């Protein structure tokens, strides 16, 4: 290195190139993955990540887990970007994706070290990739019936397998069948804002419930509310977005008058506009009142006069699955509030949960839409279960589009590792060593299983190299039995889509941080 | 690290400054913390458990026994200490009693699990052996539990359980006329077909003075205020009260509104009209038959004065909340303007008075004798804030329980008698299932029994022998009321003691115990900065 | 307020490593500080005779050695000055030189340092900066050219204000002298130079022998 | 709850922690191995500069912080001292034994199973070894010294005029030849004076058959050559005697002082006439030689050389047959010096070298010695000419010691990698792992080879391996042992043949440190590091 | 070609074997540089490649 | 124990009855030893060995330290061994296969 009197990049910039480089890329995707290899099976542990302010975030899922952790190694990101992107086209697999890329990395780090070239690596991984989702394509099993017992008996499956990894895995039955009669109540769209998820803290993990309707808090109540009736058997809805109270007409509005008769006319005259609109709600027949702008005092007590419910401030969200559960409409203006825009619901109840004030809309029977009601003995204990609720919602949603399971507990990718190294055999012999760095690879799931078990790894992996060699595609790891077992036939299934999506993002990324050869960090401007 | 090639190695942002707790240790660390939190909240246990006396940040001292209080103002920087907080918190959400032992059993657990992991057990497998005793115990409380009547007919029961609930806090010097008092407010406002008691329509609070044997349930509302003109009579009876929320003004649109004077007589107009508008608001509230007004947003001097004038009675100012209960409870209807006011909106009070105080020149306004009023509130005195405040939340706590003796009317009794009866039933079972989780299911029935044991170390007597001489009583003879005997009374049946406590309470507490624990057992890393 | 007496007793056997964090770095602290204490403060406060050899002394000390003629130590940080100071033996003799850039003398001295240096192999010359030294900024005005002097732990030296007892044109025959009168530059020896090197190593004793 | 003044590692990160410095140790010198290694060169804070190619020396140099690295440079160090070539790989091959072992550990097996399967892995290799891949060096010849000469020469700035640099080394060894009791023939390295001195090329390099000084003569006026050299060798210094510190003089009678100060300078004539009386020509004396005495070897045409070095002289009379004198008191209580105890040279000159003088004794009598003078074109390529000529005096002295060699270009290293990887099977459930790594991390030593050379690593390596086990499961084909690397070409070749060897002693010493490095490093699962 | 992960000012990482792009995100200083770079992006915004 | 309830003098006494009681117990599990026996001291020097990084090279350091033992001692009528008289001494180089026992 000479001075060389103006240089020619920024001072202070930093560079890095050639295999050490690469080498330390593997190291720091294998430094993220251990942060999330506990995490993964039945016997997996909860995460607790503190951020600057002090809030604590408790969790299990591995996007969760990346995500508070503040990676700054531009390598070692790709590994959280990859969980999120299985995260956000399938919802389950975010530690998957992370442990087959770092062993990919790790497998392939001997060969690098010896100075392969790396294309000759990618283009190994790709083709491995390619023939193993052709693979699970192939041996997916689906069944061409299209009967409703049994899809819904998939679906909770499914649900049980995608659930008993959490805090909740004890009452995984149960969450399970409250999530797949919420998702089979979905019209087309399977839209995650027409499930409602409400957190009311108290109260043990059996008394949640799943409301065929939608339930939301009390909203700051004006004077004289307590005075109006809380249960209703046959009430009409009438969903508003609709300002009931005492106001200027406009903003810019100004009022001119010379004459004391004109002043006393202008107020009875605001009292009047007022009295009609709540004379124009009260003759549509309507008892329940719901408004996204506020309601006023005067409101509420004229509803309580007439024996009605009225709630202001309700939020959008929950304003619009109160409209797709009851069946009306939003009117922004209460002029022509004809029975086809009142909302109607078989009961509607104000009762008391976990010493908070939540209002019911039950006995819709054209209902699109559900309201879970989590209970908890903590704030993040009622996080992580709506984050579990939501990890099997959208397993759920993607078995509903196509039923397409394999069986789960490394059967699938035991299954994999034997096909591809049998596809190895029989190649001249420089991929040959790269696909079976990639078989051998794809058996961390199963390793990491029996690690975190507590099991002997080395031993449950003998024996399901044997099996899955004399055949036998869907022998897994037993957790409980502390040895093996046909996994489909123990239902632990799951969809094929999570294994298609985690390999080839893994495989993805694993091609993009093979391909990086130099790393260039300039100066960061603005240094306070 | 730093590379085996060398090369700068960063990967976490600022990971010089940041830990990390790895594996058992970690577990070991929280195991630790939860316990010394537990064994500071089990001395305020028990009828003779002791009270602490925390301060905040501003040095405002209070002196208190619930423990879910002594929680949330416990300044705590461990995470396993901010979840003790919370589990606390949640029993009083959903319960509103038991807040102390969700925290002694979760130590105690806790503190079991400690000695199970150091013999090579996972705790995945800890929590689930701890969640099928607690189903266990659960089921053997819905077995054992025994029901009263919640009728108005009879209120023995409630005012037993009530007592029970009193008797470890400070109040307990008037504890049957604390107990009567609540019991009396919670039926008198409750929607009797098994619905909400809603805690809204129950106006808690105090006045410093006194005695604390003064405190009384009114059947009506007290108001802060006093009648507005000082020269009105103090006492009004049979009242026809006239509720209103329109300041006695002139009125005023709520548009931007510019009134123009072109002349003399547009003038001496608005003068006339403003005295017409005084004179019609107040001949339109006496038309009605009303005796006493109440406004919300207050009032001028001319309007003051004419009510004075036309022996109308008036208070100002009174809070929203506070304009509701008095409709509630009067029977009369919130009227908006002085033209809807009819006399059948007017609501009824046989006694309206003003209360002095001693030296202190406070006045306050009572309402009381209506008809048939929904809304009550408990006025509490004595010597110092802090033991009002420590009976506010004394009367919360009876208050609670009893709703939840409306909710459901099941009740086992206390005294230790519960959890003994479950840990020996815990125990029956885990003889039979395979010897895997049969460590778990003892060590949480060894934790179930911690309750009776901190309830005779509180009481002075010796723990061990007291609780292995009732469960073997209990054992010999099939009596699960057999307690600990905290107030020496010469006996151990909680049932003839009529020591009385909620199975929503016990069933509460168990579940959510045995779900932190879990969630506790299941958490390995943490990343503080 | 009673209580006086109080035996904190378990308190500080429970806080002993954070007071011990804190003990080992005031620790470092006194000792390096206490390291110049002995120097500071006080010295602040407080025709043969015609040199004719001076010339010829100049003429073959010009002749410095054949290898270049390297420069003088410098010292980064007051712990490295520490952690060189503390080592090697009682008969290694250190001269330390305080200074700033662009102040009159100091180029003069350090060249003639830098030649005592080539000619006095034993002693172990070096220089640090009055920044580096974290002396009182009273040094930085009015005590800047120091030539100190150092023996295996203890005070050997005792020389500030070189300027006003040299000069600032003083050169290596004026310097050498004034050290060297003081009893503190060890006597010269006739030293030769070989070709390069000829002791790579004496570790192993197999040399020779005749058995029959 | 420890309360300890200090940072504690416990479990997965102490192991990682300990491979990572192991692999920095290694990769430090991972790129000086094998003729396409290129040297170093490390520069102190004060300004030196020290190119070099060993590792033993570039481990000595540099300033270690962490335990085991600390263990590998000792090691390092450890096998430099008692082989004295094979520095670098004993290294590399610990550092990817220690690898390889986390990385079976990390596994969930046990790290004793791991250490037992090295421990038997390590004996088999060694026993394989000694039984199929060394060759006996008496039907080679001098063939055999040049070949290993020029092998361990390889790779150091002085490999390309290792035609030259090998008969010397050779000739220089052969020298100092001699035999000791039980018959064995024994071959004193270290006793061959390397003087170096920048100048004339490479080839200039001298060997002398005799002995070189580092030393003139002590005064100008004494001849600087004399042909029939009788060398008298001294241990004391010829001053002025002094009296010694338990006596003291006192005069009461003035008479006496010039007496006494006569003999005190009177004392020491008599002993240089007693000398040189004899015939001595050239004296060689530990202590110094003041003026006078100066005067009186100058006057008798002598030669008087002062301060010479303990180990010089020593050699000087051993080769000369000259006897070394502490004093010159005979058992009759008196001062004499026979003429037995006079060393003989055929010649004893004063050569220039570059500026320079230096004393040659050319061809001593009744023993041949040695001494070679290194011409290079500065002081660090001096040196490191040096460091090279002690690797290949080394390598030269076990080969002629232990007639023993093996084909080098890590042709060893395959053979033994597949003939463990086959056996592995044979022995225990999770021995079989350990030893079947033990196999693998042998083959570092090839890998680092081709990729020094810039060629394709794996399809070398694959075709050595495909070579031996074609050879070791064929018992027609056994000739394929000797099937190393052509790092020319970048193509396998027979080593043997090729005069491609080095000492058994090598890889059998390198091996057994290595293995028992890996197995002290891999004992170790938990650090405390109590604070200073 | 091998892609080059390249950090800007502003911590926005790029990861290209786009010889423009790895220009634009370098914070060339040297001025001849600088019309060299200048150049290619001529090049570029004139054909694309 | 002690949240139990129970005084620490209670539990030192019933600590100090368990310790006899143990040691009445391991003293009838015991069996006797003769020093002519060198299979069971053999046995003993293994398994003292087994738990060390010597482990491997135990076939060589059990006979070697019950021969140093037996060396310095009169197998008849002693009832203590002197460790002073077994001189260890380091010598860096070599591996431990080659460590001796030197009678000088
Ligand atoms: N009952 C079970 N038995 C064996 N393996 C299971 C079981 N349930 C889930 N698994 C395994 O757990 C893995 C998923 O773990 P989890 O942490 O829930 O999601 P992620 O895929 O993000 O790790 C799947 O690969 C599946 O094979
Ligand atoms: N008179 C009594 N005799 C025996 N035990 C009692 C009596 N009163 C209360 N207890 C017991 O004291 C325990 C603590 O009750 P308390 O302090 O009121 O609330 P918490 O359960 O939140 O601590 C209860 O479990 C109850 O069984
Ligand atoms: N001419 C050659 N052809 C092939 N291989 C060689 C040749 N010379 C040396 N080698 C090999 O290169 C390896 C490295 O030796 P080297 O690094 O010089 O020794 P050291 O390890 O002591 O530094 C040796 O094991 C040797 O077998
Ligand atoms: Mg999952
Ligand atoms: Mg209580
Ligand atoms: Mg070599």
């Amino acid at each position: 290195m000479m001075p060389t009197p103006v240089i020619l990049l920024k001072e202070g910039t930093d560079s890095s190139q050639g295999i050490p480089q690469l080498v330390s890329n593997i190291s720091a995707c294998q430094v993220i993955a251990e942060a999330v290899r506990t995490t993964l099976g039945p016997r997996g542990m909860d995460k607790l990540i503190v951020d600057g302010r002090g809030k604590a975030t408790i969790s299990n899922d591995g996007a969760t887990i990346l995500k508070l952790l503040d990676v700054v190694h531009p390598a070692a990101k790709t590994l959280v970007d990859i969980a999120k992107s299985q995260d956000a086209e399938v919802g389950d697999g975010t530690t998957s994706v992370t442990l087959l890329a770092a062993e990919f990395l790790k497998q392939v780090k001997p060969y690098v070290e010896e100075g392969l070239h790396p294309q000759i690596i990618i283009r190994a991984f790709r083709t491995a990739t390619q023939l193993a989702v052709n693979k699970i394509k192939e041996i997916a099993v689906t069944v061409k019936k299209a009967d409703k017992v049994e899809q819904r008996k998939l679906l909770e499956k499914c649900a049980m397998t995608a659930l008993s990894s959490k805090l909740i895995s004890q009452q995984k039955a149960f969450f399970a069948k409250m999530v797949v009669d919420a998702v089979m109540m979905l019209d087309d769209l399977l839209q995650l804002k027409m499930i409602g998820i409400k957190k009311v803290q108290g109260g043990a993990l059996e008394d949640s419930q799943l409301v065929a309707g939608v339930a939301f808090k009390k909203t700051f109540s004006y004077a004289g509310f307590e005075m109006q009736p809380k249960k209703y058997h046959n009430p009409k809805i009438a969903l508003l977005n609709v300002e009931l109270e005492l106001k200027a007409e406009k903003d810019n509005a100004e009022i001119r008058v010379h004459t004391v008769e004109d002043y006393q006319a202008i107020v009875d005259a605001e009292w009047n506009i007022l009295y009609d609109k709540l004379e124009k709600i009260h003759h549509s027949g309507a008892k329940v009142v719901l408004s996204k702008l506020p309601i006023g005092d005067v409101a509420t007590q004229y509803f309580a006069d007439r024996d009605m419910f009225c709630a202001g401030r309700v939020p959008e969200e929950d304003l619009k699955r109160t409209m797709m559960a009851c069946g009306g409409s939003i009117q922004t203006s209460v002029n022509a509030l004809s029975a086809d825009v009142l909302g109607r619901c078989q009961v509607f109840e104000e009762t008391q949960i976990g010493g908070e004030r939540y209002n019911f809309f039950t006995g819709c029977p054209k209902a699109k839409t559900c309201t879970f009601i989590l209970r908890g003995g903590a704030e993040q204990f009622m996080e992580e279960t709506e984050r579990s609720l939501h990890d099997a919602i959208m397993i759920v949603r993607r078995a509903i589009k196509n039923d397409s399971v394999v069986a789960g507990g490394g059967a699938i990718e035991m299954e994999l590792s034997k096909y591809l190294r049998d596809y190895s055999r029989t190649i001249p012999g420089k991929q040959q060593l790269l696909i079976g760095a990639y078989a051998k690879a794809l058996e961390i799931i199963p390793r990491q299983l029996c690690d975190n078990a507590g099991f002997d790894a080395t031993n449950i992996l003998n024996k399901l190299r044997a099996r899955h060699a004399q055949g036998g595609t869907w022998y897994g790891v037993d957790i409980n039995n502390e040895d093996i077992a046909d996994n489909f036939e123990a239902f632990v299934w799951e969809p094929a889509m999570v294994r298609i999506n985690a390999l080839t993002a893994a495989s993805e990324a694993a091609c993009l941080i093979v391909s990086v050869d130099e790393t260039i960090k300039n100066p960061r401007s603005t240094v306070d | 690290a730093f590379d085996e090639y060398g090369r700068p190695f960063l990967i976490i942002k600022d990971q010089d400054r940041k830990s990390r707790l790895m594996g058992l240790e970690a577990l070991k660390s929280h195991i630790m913390a939860a316990k010394a939190v537990a064994n500071t909240m089990r001395t305020s246990l028990g009828p003779n458990g002791l009270d602490k006396m925390m301060v905040d940040k501003d040095g405002d001292v209070t002196v208190t026994n619930d423990g879910a209080t002594i929680l949330s103002m416990m300044d705590v920087d461990h995470q396993i200490a901010k979840l003790m907080v919370e589990l606390s918190k949640s029993q009083d959400d959903e319960i509103g009693d038991g807040t102390t032992g969700v925290v002694v059993l979760a130590g105690a657990l806790l503190e079991e699990a400690e000695q199970l992991l150091d013999r090579g057990i996972h705790p995945i497998r800890i929590a689930d052996g701890y969640e099928q005793a607690a189903r266990v115990a659960i089921e053997h409380l819905d077995k054992i539990s025994d029901s009263v009547l919640v009728d108005i007919k009879d209120t023995e029961p409630l005012i037993q359980t009530a007592k029970t609930t009193l008797g470890s806090k400070v109040v307990n010097s008037c504890h049957r006329q604390m107990a009567e008092i609540a019991v009396n407010a919670v039926l008198t406002v409750a929607d009797m077909e098994r619905r909400d008691v809603d805690f809204e329509l129950i106006k808690v609070e105090g006045k410093v003075g006194g005695r604390l044997e003064d405190t009384k349930l009114i059947k009506g509302v007290i108001v802060d205020k006093d009648f507005s003109h000082p020269q009105m009579p103090k006492k009004v009876e049979d009242a026809k009260i006239a509720i209103l929320t329109c300041p006695f003004e002139p009125p005023k649109p709520k548009t931007k509104h510019k009134l123009d004077v072109t002349s003399v007589e547009d003038y001496k107009a608005l003068q006339k009209y403003e005295k017409e508008k005084f004179e019609e608001m107040i001949q339109q509230i006496k038309e009605t038959g009303a005796n006493l007004a109440i406004c919300q947003w207050g009032f001028d001097d001319e309007a003051n004065h004419l009510l004075l004038q036309n022996n109308l009675p008036a208070v100002r100012w009174v809070g929203g909340p506070e304009i509701e209960l008095i409709a509630i409870a009067t029977g009369g209807r919130i009227v908006p303007r002085f033209s809807e006011l009819t006399a059948e909106k007017l609501g009824f009070a046989g006694l309206v008075q003003e209360i002095s105080f001693g030296t202190t020149k406070d006045k306050m306004l009572v309402i009381e004798q209506c008809k048939n009023s929904r809304a009550v509130t408990i006025f509490i005195r004595g010597g110092n804030k802090m033991i009002i405040e420590e009976a506010k939340r004394s009367l919360h706590d009876a208050l609670c329980v009893i709703r939840n003796l409306i909710r459901d009317n099941r009740v086992v009794y206390g005294g230790g008698a519960a959890e003994i009866s479950c840990a020996l039933a815990v125990s029956q079972e885990a003889d039979k299932c395979p010897t895997l989780e049969q460590y778990a299911m003892r060590a949480f029935a060894d934790a179930l029994e911690v309750i009776p044991m901190a309830l005779s170390e509180n009481s002075g007597m010796n723990p061990i022998q007291t609780m292995t001489e009732v469960r073997a009583r209990q054992v010999k003879e099939m009596n699960p009321a057999l307690g600990i005997d905290c107030l020496h009374k010469g006996t151990n049946d909680m049932k003839q003691q009529h020591v009385i406590e909620t199975l929503i309470g016990k069933k509460q507490q168990i579940s959510l115990a045995t779900q932190m624990v879990r969630m506790i057992l299941k958490i390995d890393d943490i990343r503080k900065p | 307020l009673a209580g006086e007496g109080i035996s904190v007793n378990t308190g500080p056997k429970g806080v002993i490593n954070d007071w011990r964090r804190f003990k080992q770095l005031e620790t470092e602290q006194r000792e390096e500080q206490c390291r110049e204490m002995e120097r500071l403060i006080k010295k602040l406060s407080m025709f043969l005779q015609q040199y004719r050899k001076q010339r010829m002394e100049e003429m073959r000390q010009q002749l410095h050695k054949g290898p270049q003629f390297k420069q003088v130590f410098e010292i980064s940080s007051g712990e490295g000055f520490l952690d060189m100071i503390d080592k090697e033996q009682k008969s290694i003799v250190i001269m330390v030189h305080i200074y700033e850039d662009g102040i009159p003398g100091t180029e003069a001295m350090n060249g003639c340092m830098i030649c005592l240096a080539a000619e006095y192999p034993a002693v172990k010359f070096c220089k640090v900066k009055s920044s580096v030294i974290g002396a009182s900024s009273q040094f930085t005005r009015n005590a800047l050219p120091a030539l100190l002097i150092y023996k295996g732990g203890e005070l050997i030296g005792n020389f500030v204000r070189v300027t006003d007892q040299l000069g600032d044109d003083f050169f290596a025959v004026d310097l050498e002298a004034f050290l060297q009168e003081f009893g503190l530059l060890p006597e010269k020896e006739v030293l030769v130079l070989t070709s390069v090197r000829n002791s790579a190593t004496c570790h192993s004793e197999d040399s020779d022998l005749e058995i029959d | 709850p420890l309360s300890v003044f200090g940072d504690r590692s416990t479990g997965e990160t102490i192991r990682s922690q300990n491979v990572m410095a192991a692999a920095s140790i290694a990769n430090i010198v991972k790129s000086s191995l094998g003729p396409v290694g290129l040297d170093k060169m490390l520069v102190d804070d004060i300004g030196d500069v020290t190119i070099t190619n060993d590792g033993a020396t570039i481990l000595k140099l540099l300033e270690v912080e962490h335990p085991a690295a600390k263990v590998l440079c000792e090691l390092a160090d450890l096998q430099d001292k008692e082989v004295g070539d094979g520095t670098t790989s004993v290294v590399i091959i610990a550092a990817e034994l220690l690898k390889n072992a986390d990385e079976l550990v990390k596994q969930k097996i046990h790290p004793t199973s791991v250490i037992s399967g090295y421990r038997l892995a390590c004996k088999e290799a060694v026993r394989y070894i000694n039984e199929n891949l060394i060759v006996n060096t008496d039907e080679l010849g001098r063939d055999c010294l040049i070949n290993a000469a020029k092998t361990s020469m390889s790779s150091k700035i002085i490999g390309i005029n290792g035609d030259f640099f090998a008969n010397m080394v050779v000739d220089a060894v052969l020298a100092i030849k001699y035999t000791d009791i039980r018959g064995q023939p024994r071959y004193p390295v270290n006793s061959v004076n390397i003087l170096k001195a920048h100048g004339r090329s490479q080839m200039e390099s001298m060997l002398i058959s005799g002995y070189a000084l580092n030393c003139v003569v002590g005064s100008q006026g004494m001849p600087k050559r004399i042909v029939n050299a009788k060398i008298a060798c001294l241990d004391f210094s010829l001053q002025k005697t002094k009296m010694k510190l338990g006596v003291q003089v006192v005069i009461t009678d003035p008479e006496k002082l010039d007496q006494i100060r006569q003999r005190e300078s009177d004392i020491t004539k008599e002993r240089i006439q007693k000398i040189l009386a004899t015939g001595a020509n050239v004296i060689l004396t530990t202590g110094g030689i003041d003026d006078m005495c100066l005067k009186y070897f100058v006057e008798a045409g002598a030669m008087a050389v002062r301060r010479v070095l303990k180990r010089d002289l020593k050699r000087i009379a051993k080769a000369s047959g000259a006897t070394i004198l502490s004093t010159l008191a005979n058992l009759e209580g008196e001062e004499t010096f026979e003429a037995a105890m006079l060393g003989q040279a055929e010649e004893v000159v004063q050569e220039r070298i570059c500026d320079d003088e230096l004393i040659l004794i050319k061809n001593t009598k009744a023993r041949t010695s040695a001494s070679i003078i290194l011409r290079g074109a500065n002081d660090f390529m001096c040196d490191e000419m040096e460091r090279s000529l002690h690797d290949a005096l080394c390598v030269v002295k076990r080969v002629l010691e232990s007639k023993s060699v093996v084909p080098g270009g890590g042709a060893v290293e395959a053979a033994l990698s597949i003939y463990l990887e086959n056996y592995a099977t044979s022995m225990g459930s999770r021995e079989q792992l350990a030893i079947a790594e033990f196999a693998r991390s042998l083959l570092v030593i090839p890998n680092t080879l081709a990729v020094n050379a810039a060629q394709d690593s794996t399809d070398l390596v694959a075709k050595l391996r495909a070579f031996h086990n074609e050879a070791q499961v064929n018992p027609e084909r056994k000739n394929l042992k000797w099937i190393g690397l052509d790092l020319s070409n970048g193509k396998p070749r027979d080593n043997k043949q090729a005069g491609v060897f080095e000492p058994t002693i090598v890889k059998v010493k390198s091996l057994k440190f290595a293995t028992e490095a890996a197995i002290t490093i891999l004992r170790i699962d938990d650090l405390i590091k109590l604070h200073p | 070609g091998m892609n080059k992960m390249v950090i800007n000012h502003l911590e926005k990482l790029f990861v290209t074997n786009d010889a423009a792009t790895i220009l634009r995100e370098l914070e060339v200083q040297h001025p001849a540089a600088k019309m060299i770079v200048m150049a290619s992006h001529m090049q570029e915004q004139e054909v694309g490649d | 124990l002690l949240q139990k309830g129970i005084h620490p003098t209670i539990i030192s006494e019933s600590f100090q009855k368990a310790l006899e009681k143990g040691i009445e117990i391991l003293t009838d599990m015991s069996r006797p030893v003769e020093l002519s026996d060198r299979e069971t001291l053999l046995n003993s020097a293994t398994t003292s060995l087994n738990s060390k990084v010597v482990s491997q090279y135990s076939s060589l350091l059990s006979p070697m330290s019950v021969n140093a033992v037996m060396k310095v001692i009169d197998p008849a009528t002693a009832t203590s061994v002197d460790l002073r008289d077994i001189k260890i001494v380091k010598k860096l180089g070599g591996t431990i296969d080659d460590c001796e026992l030197v009678e000088g």
